[PDB]
């Protein structure tokens, strides 16, 4: 056999990000009190990349109602770094089940690169029934 | 030919290292657990045909297992990987097979890899036991080591030959 130059090139040119953090803990979440945890992503690849949080399995939205990512999609030039905020806000739609306990402060976000890999971010923590 | 392959099995068994060995022909002992799902391209040749392998490497941690079943859909061949030094990882292979039966194609090609065969001092799973389980399910088996470069290339070529053979018949 011989050197797989084509494979080396194609792998090197696949979309890629570096994430500053993948595990998020929201301690003592309260009713109608906003908490934010930020992290950074950089395009450490050789090609521009489109990123977006996407629904998991057969879900309608990319995350639970009490959670948002901002921005939740975008386009990054190679070597470009942006901050993303994970925002937790429990309204009266989420409380019934958070006080009941058939839902807790847990979620997983799937960040997808177009034509590329996915990164998983894990959210944990606790709610204090107001 | 483009074959989508998928590596599954418990966290820590060596999936990322097996892929790194096959695609980069190297071993790095400081890999972190996979938090997400990745893929790499590796081209091989069979019957004078160039076959592009697109190989997806999954997160084996429990909390991601359900999410990860979403990615089984396109798979044409699946490596089931356990760690010869971890009896639990081997016990779980039957459970991984059930996952394949549920979430993958009924005619997906499968292969069992008993990885870390370089660590025989800490071996918990005998080669005979691996072979017999594979036999029970009618699927191919071999012991591998991403560290010592044992059988990694052989495993992948074998899986791809099986896929290609099946496809040519139709
Ligand atoms: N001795 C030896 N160690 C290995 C071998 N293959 C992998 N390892 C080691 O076993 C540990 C886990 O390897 P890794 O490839 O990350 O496992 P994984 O299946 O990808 N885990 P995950 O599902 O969490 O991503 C690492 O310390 C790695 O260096 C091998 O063939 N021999
Ligand atoms: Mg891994």
């Amino acid at each position: 056999d011989s050197v797989r130059i084509m494979d080396r090139m194609e792998n090197d040119f696949l979309p890629s990000l570096e994430l500053s953090r993948r595990e998020f803990v929201f301690e003592n979440v309260k009713f109608r009190q906003l908490q934010k945890e930020k992290f950074q992503i950089s395009n450490n690849g050789q090609v521009p990349c489109h990123f977006s949080f996407i629904p998991k399995l057969n879900d309608s939205q990319y995350c639970k109602p009490w959670l948002r990512a901002e921005p939740f999609e975008g386009y990054l030039e190679p070597n470009e770094t942006v901050d993303i905020s994970l925002d937790v806000y429990v309204s009266k739609d989420s409380v019934t089940i958070l006080n009941s306990g058939e839902d807790k402060i847990e979620d997983i976000l799937v960040l997808h690169l177009d034509r590329g890999k996915d990164y998983f971010l894990t959210i944990s923590g606790n709610y204090l029934p107001s | 030919y483009l074959f989508k392959l998928l590596l599954i099995g418990d966290s820590g068994v060596g999936k990322t290292c097996v892929l790194f060995r096959f695609s980069e022909d190297a071993f790095n002992s400081t890999f972190i657990s996979t938090i997400g799902i990745d893929f790499k391209i590796r081209t091989i040749e069979l019957d004078g045909k160039r076959i592009k392998l697109q190989i997806w490497d999954t997160a084996g941690q429990e909390r991601f297992r359900t999410i990860t079943t979403a990615y089984y859909r396109g798979a044409m061949g699946i490596m089931l990987v356990y760690d010869i030094t971890n009896e639990k990882s081997f016990d779980n292979i039957r459970n991984w097979i059930r996952n394949i039966e549920e979430h993958a194609s009924a005619d997906v090609e499968k292969m069992i890899l008993g990885n870390k065969c370089d660590v025989n001092d800490k071996r918990q799973v005998s080669k005979e036991r691996g072979e017999k389980l594979a036999l029970d399910y009618g699927i191919k088996f071999m012991e591998t080591s991403a560290k010592a470069n044992i059988n990694v290339e052989n495993a992948f070529f074998t899986l791809a030959r099986d896929i290609k053979a099946k496809m040519d018949k139709k």
